[PDB]
């Protein structure tokens, strides 16, 4: 019916500012250390 | 054998560092100052 020319243009629904735009295309229109290792007992211990 | 050089201190640091209590550790003035019979006696 609206095929035009081969184009298959039939399935398509038929029935501030106010800018007026076009329809069907729209545009304007934890761990803490021990001792050891901690350097002490490690330079001590006079008994 | 890096615990047995612990323990160790440990003993020895407990004798060295302990507190004495209710005894020789006695005070001077201005630590037995009784500040209630001095105001008694200023009034």
């Amino acid at each position: 019916x609206x095929x035009x020319x081969g184009r298959x243009x039939x399935x398509x629904p038929x029935x501030x500012x106010t800018x007026x735009v076009t329809x069907l295309x729209x545009x304007x229109x934890r761990x803490y250390l021990r001792f050891h290792x901690x350097x002490y007992x490690x330079x001590x211990x006079x008994x | 054998a890096q615990q047995q050089l612990n323990k160790q201190r440990q003993d020895f640091e407990r004798v060295r560092l302990r507190p004495e209590q209710l005894s020789n550790i006695i005070h001077d003035e201005s630590d037995t100052i009784s500040f209630r019979s001095n105001l008694l006696k200023n009034f």
